[PDB]
DNA sequence: ATCAATATCCACCTGCAGATTCTACCAAAAGTGTATTTGGAAACTGCTCCATCAAAAGGCATGTTCAGCTGAATTCAGCTGAACATGCCTTTTGATGGAGCAGTTTCCAAATACACTTTTGGTAGAATCTGCAGGTGGATATTGAT
DNA sequence: ATCAATATCCACCTGCAGATTCTACCAAAAGTGTATTTGGAAACTGCTCCATCAAAAGGCATGTTCAGCTGAATTCAGCTGAACATGCCTTTTGATGGAGCAGTTTCCAAATACACTTTTGGTAGAATCTGCAGGTGGATATTGAT
C-alpha cells in the first residue's frame, strides 16, 4: 500500500507534444506543458467523479468501462468500443 | 555535414507521423498511476477493470488531441504560428468549457 | 402447430427483430409497443451499419487490408458528411484523427 | 456461466452481405456494438417522447419514423426511412 | 385544465422574500425551470435504476442523479433538503 | 395532512408522485422519491428566487421579471454551469464590455 | 425577405453581444448564419407537428425542436 | 457642428442595449421570414404567434451570444472589429462547423 | 487633465390601466383504508480478474547546447467604417370578419398484452484457420546545402 | 545546385495471437389462446389564426466627411526546435494470492391494486393595487480649444 502523489508530472513535456503533433501544432510556447496538465487533470477528474458516483451507486469497490462510458455519456463525450 | 534539418522541418514530419498513426500517445503505467491517484481522493481503495483505464485514456487523448486542433486554429487566427495559453483558454472558452 | 418463423425473416432483415421487441418493451420508453415499431427499428438500425461497413470496408481495402479496424471506421465515418454529423460528439477509441495540415503551417 | 447478449453476429452477417472478404477485428466489432445500442437509445428515446407529448401509450412505427426524421441528418433520413417502410409493409403482408 | 408549479412557486417566493412579487413572464420562466430540472433528474434516476437491473426508482436513485446533476455546493445541500424532507415524511 | 405537509414542504409531492409513475420512468416508484425529487426542486427553486429577488432589490424593484432571473442565474457559478445551455426569454445579458474596447 | 433583417437591427444584436465595431461583410454573413440556424429549427419544429396531425406550430413544438438541438428556451412551456 | 469622436457612440449604444432585454429585429419582417422558410417544408402552416415570438428569442439569443463569441475572437487577433473570419472562427470552434 | 459649450443619460415624479389578487365553484386529483403481491436485500459462495511483484531489455525521458527564426514592438498610410443629416416608407397599433382547425366526447373493431408450451436462433467454449505485426533493407523523395 | 544525408515508402516474408468457424446446450423467440386497452370514425363545438385595411409613429436608406484602425513593413532579442549522451523506468511476460463480482436462495418491508372520500388547484369574472408613459429638466459625459 504506497502513496500516489503528483502523478500528473508523469504527462510529460514529450508526450503533450505528440499530442499537440496529432493534433496538427507546429511549434509549442514553453507554458502550454503546464497548462495542458491542468486541463487534463480536471477534465479527468470530471469524468472520475461520475464514474465513481455510478460505481457507489452500484454497490461496487471496481470501477468498470461501463461506468466509465456511462460518465463520458453524461457529459456529451460519448465513447464507443468499451462496452463489450 | 554535421547535417541539421531547420526549425519546423522536423515538427511537420512528426505531425504526418502521428496524424497517420493510432497508438496511445501517453504512457500507459503512468497514466493508469494518475487515474489512481484521482480517484482514490474520492473514495479510498478502489479497484480498476483495466478495460475502464483504457477507456478513459481513449477519452482523454481524443479530448486533447481535439482541444489541440481548436487551440491550432486560435493561433492561426491571431497571426502566429506558436500556441499558447491564450489561445487554449480562448478555445475552452468558446467551447463552453469555462466560459 | 404451425412453422415457426422468425419476425425478421418475415420482414426480410438480418437484425434480430424480437429481440429489438423485448428491449422496446423493456426499456420503459412506454407502456406498449407497436407490432410494426421493432421492425422499424431493426430495419433503419441495420442500414445504417450496411451504410458505415461499406465505407468502412472500402477504407480497409484502400490501406491493403482484409480486416476492418477501428482507424477504417475512423476514416469513414470522418470523411463522409453525414455519417460525421451524426456521430459529430462521438469518440471511435483507437481511430486517430484525419490527416490535416493547416496551409500556414508548411514550408513557404 | 454469464450469457452475454450482443448485435456481434448481425454486424457479422452485414459484413458478409456488403464485402464478402473481408473480416474485422474485435475492437472494430465493439465500435459497432457501441453504435447499434447509440443509435437504438436515441430512437427509442426520442419516440417515447413523441408518444408521451401526444399522450398515446403506444409506440408504433409512426414515432419510429418521425424520430428517425428528427435524428438522422438529410439523404440518411430518407433511406431510412425506405428500408424501414419497406420492412414493416413486408412484414404486414405476413 | 393546465397545470403548473405556479402556487408553489409563489409560496416559496413568500417564504424567501414575502414583499417582492413576481411578474406573469418571470413564473412562466420558473415553470420551465421547474419542468427542466425535474425531467433531468428524473430520466437520470431512470437510467441509474436500469444499468442496475431495478424495477424501482428509490430516493437512492434520485440521490445519485442529484450529485450526478448539480455542481458542488448545489448539490450538497439538495442532497441535505431531500435526505431532510424524507427523514421528516416518514416519521409520520 | 397531505404528503407535502408532511415532509415540510411547498412543492407538491403527491404530483410529482404521478408525474415519475406517468412517465415511463421506472415499473415502481418508492414512496421516498416524490418526497425527495419535490424537496430538491423546491430548493432549487428557492435559491434562484432568492438571488433574483437580491438581484430587483439592488435595482429597486418590488417585481422579479425575467431580467432579473437572468441577472441571478449569471452572476451565480453554480447556477450559471447548470443552466449552461438555457435561454431566458427576455433575460437579456450581462453589462459586459471587454476592457481593451473602452476609451484611454 | 432575409434582407428585412437589416443592418441596424444586425448592429443592434451585435452591441448587446459587446461589438464596438463593425466590418461590412458582416451583415451578409450573419444573414447566412441566422438563415442556417432557422431553417433547422423550424424544419424539426415543422416535423412535431406533422407528427401530431396539426397545421399550427405550435410554441411547443418550436421548444422542443430547440431542445433537441441542445438549446433549452425558458417562458413558453418548457 | 458638433460631432462625437469614432467609437463613442458605439460603446453607448452597447452600454443602452446590454442594460435592456427588448427584442432587436422588428417583428414583421422576422415573421415574413419564419413563414417563407417554414413554407419551405409545407406552404400554409398556422403558427401560434407565441411559436413565432419563441423563435424570435431564439434567434436573438443565439446571435448575440454569437457575437460575443466573434467579438472574443476580434480582439484574440489584437483587433477591434468583427470580421467574417471572426465568425467563422468562432463557429468552428462550436462545433457548428 | 483646465474649460465652456453641446448632447444624451437618467433619477424623479404622478396617474391610470393593465396586470395582479379576491370571490367563489367544482371535477379531477390526492389521501385513506384494506387487501394483496413481489422486487431486491441479505446471506452465502464459486472463480474471474485485479493488484502486486519481479526480471530483463531497450524505448524514451531528461538534460544540455546553440542559433534560426518567430513573436513583439514599432512606425506609418490607405482606406474603411462611424457619425450624421435628411427625407422617405416600413412597421406598429388595432379593429374586423369568419373559416377551419384543434380538441374534446363516446363506441367498438382492431390491436396489443401476457401465460403456457414448443421450437430454434444465439451464446460459450473448443477447435481450426490465417492476416498481418513487425522484422527485414532496398527504392524513392525531400532537404539543405558549402 | 547536383550532391550527401536522411527519412519515408513500399514490397518482401512467416509464426502466432487473434479471428473465424463449428458444436451442442438452452434461454428466449414464436405459436396459441384469451383478456384488456386503444385510438380512430363520427360529431359538436368554440377559441384562434389568417386575410384584409388604414393612420401615423418611429425607424431605415442614402450619401458625405474624415477619425483612426488594419495591415504592411521593418527590426531584433531571445525562445524553442533540433541533435546529442545517458540511463531510468516503462513495457513485456509471467506467476501468484485473493478480493470481490457475480450467480443463486429465501422471504419481508415495501410496493401495487382497488374502492371510496375529501381536498385542491385551475378557472374566470370582478374588485383592488405596481409599473409604464413619459413629463422632464437637471446631471453627467464628451469634445474642440487652449
Amino acid at each position: 500500500r504506497k502513496v500516489l502523489r503528483d502523478n500528473i508530472q508523469g504527462i510529460t513535456k514529450p508526450a503533450i507534444r505528440r499530442l499537440a503533433r496529432r493534433g496538427g501544432v507546429k511549434r509549442i510556447s514553453g507554458l502550454i506543458y503546464e497548462e495542458t496538465r491542468g486541463v487534463l487533470k480536471v477534465f479527468l477528474e470530471n469524468v472520475i467523479r461520475d464514474a465513481v458516483t455510478y460505481t457507489e451507486h452500484a454497490k461496487r469497490k471496481t470501477v468498470t468501462a461501463m461506468d466509465v462510458v456511462y460518465a463520458l455519456k453524461r457529459q456529451g463525450r460519448t465513447l464507443y468500443g468499451f462496452g463489450g | 555535414k554535421p547535417h541539421r534539418y531547420r526549425p519546423g522541418t522536423v515538427a511537420l514530419r512528426e505531425i504526418r507521423r502521428y496524424q497517420k498513426s493510432t497508438e496511445l500517445l501517453i504512457r500507459k503505467l503512468p497514466f493508469q498511476r494518475l487515474v489512481r491517484e484521482i480517484a482514490q481522493d474520492f473514495k479510498t481503495d478502489l479497484r480498476f477493470q483495466s478495460s475502464a483505464v483504457m477507456a478513459l485514456q481513449e477519452a482523454c487523448e481524443a479530448y486533447l488531441v481535439g482541444l489541440f486542433e481548436d487551440t491550432n486554429l486560435c493561433a492561426i487566427h491571431a497571426k502566429r504560428v506558436t500556441i499558447m495559453p491564450k489561445d487554449i483558454q480562448l478555445a475552452r472558452r468558446i467551447r463552453g468549457e469555462r466560459a | 402447430r404451425a412453422k415457426a418463423k422468425t419476425r425478421s425473416s418475415r420482414a426480410g432483415l438480418q437484425f434480430p427483430v424480437g429481440r429489438v421487441h423485448r428491449l422496446l418493451r423493456k426499456g420503459n420508453y412506454s407502456e406498449r409497443v407497436g407490432a410494426g415499431a421493432p421492425v422499424y427499428l431493426a430495419a433503419v438500425l441495420e442500414y445504417l451499419t450496411a451504410e458505415i461497413l461499406e465505407l468502412a470496408g472500402n477504407a480497409a481495402r484502400d490501406n491493403k487490408k482484409t480486416r476492418i479496424i477501428p482507424r477504417h471506421l475512423q476514416l469513414a465515418i470522418r470523411n463522409d458528411e453525414e455519417l460525421n454529423k451524426l456521430l459529430g460528439r462521438v469518440t471511435i477509441a483507437q481511430g486517430g484523427v484525419l490527416p490535416n495540415i493547416q496551409a500556414v503551417l508548411l514550408p513557404k | 456461466r454469464g450469457r452475454k447478449e450482443s448485435y456481434s453476429i448481425y454486424v457479422y452477417k452485414v459484413l458478409k452481405q456488403v464485402h464478402p472478404d473481408t473480416g474485422i477485428s474485435s475492437k472494430a466489432m465493439g465500435i459497432m456494438n457501441s453504435f447499434v445500442n447509440d443509435i437504438f437509445e436515441r430512437i427509442a428515446s426520442e419516440a417515447s417522447r413523441l408518444a408521451h407529448y401526444n399522450k398515446r401509450s403506444t409506440i408504433t412505427s409512426r414515432e419510429v419514423q418521425t424520430a428517425v426524421r428528427l435524428l438522422l441528418p438529410g439523404e440518411l433520413a430518407k433511406h431510412a426511412v425506405s428500408e424501414g417502410t419497406k420492412a414493416v409493409t413486408k412484414y404486414t403482408s405476413s
